[PDB]
């Protein structure tokens, strides 16, 4: 689904960190009563950081402002409140990503050096050239004027796919 | 797991601007890193938010 991430300023990439307050019922561990702050975040930690997540459809970078407190006049349940942080890519957005290993068809990219982002050849320049070299393998890719591909690149996302481990992006160099 | 959570919108998604999520970074890495710790894994996720607040603290104004 899509808050819709503004492409803006000076930068012509779509931000696409969103702030994200949200309130859930949580199914206390037993062992975690008269603390359940800690025991929470046993539902809110690894659980989520880091992993894309439905509901809010994109990666929870962390959480912040736990309020343990939704719950004040035994107990397995609790309500809390908390505010996630989300890296919420969506289809047709501008992003930039970091070189990371090219191969003649398919080149592939991690955005801010932590997300999966890859191009596949079909969509790449076309008048770009693979070069292989002192590997046999050092293949490189370079532009058709000859600089071997720059190290950070601009692509729109073409597909978002969320799938048990980690998210991976799917874009074009158009 | 068995027990889903419900979780419910309690406000309208807000982007935050390249500050604000670079001051964000700051303070739940080093509260998660913090000893009084939970690894499981959370170690390695962490080391991965290191490397997007660096990514971050590079981009332009």
């Amino acid at each position: 689904k899509q808050v819709t991430n503004p492409i803006d300023e000076k930068n012509g990439t779509s931000n696409c960190i969103v702030r994200v307050p949200i309130a859930l019922y949580v199914s206390l561990a037993p062992m975690y009563l008269e603390n359940p702050l800690q025991g929470v975040m046993k539902q809110h930690l690894n659980p989520l950081v880091m992993k894309y997540n439905n509901k809010v459809g994109g990666v929870v970078l962390g959480y912040e402002g736990l309020k343990i407190l939704d719950a004040d006049p035994p107990f397995g349940f609790t309500w809390c409140h908390v505010n996630l942080y989300v890296w919420q890519p969506q289809v047709g957005d501008v992003l930039e990503g970091y070189i990371f290993i090219q191969s003649a068809s398919h080149i592939g990219l991690l955005i801010h050096d932590a997300f999966n982002a890859s191009i596949k050849k079909n969509n790449i320049p076309v008048d770009w050239t693979f070069v292989h070299n002192d590997g046999n393998s050092l293949g490189h890719w370079v532009d058709s004027n000859g600089e071997p591909i720059d190290g950070k690149l601009r692509f729109t996302v073409r597909n978002v796919h969320t799938t048990g481990r980690v998210v991976s992006v799917d874009g074009t160099l158009i | 797991l068995n027990t889903p959570v419900v979780i419910h919108a309690t406000q309208l998604p807000q982007h935050v601007s390249t500050d604000e999520v670079l001051q964000f970074l700051e303070s739940f890495i080093d509260e998660k890193e913090n000893i009084i710790d939970i690894d499981t894994n959370l170690s390695s996720s962490i080391s991965q938010l290191k490397r997007i607040q660096r990514d971050f603290k590079g981009l332009p104004p």
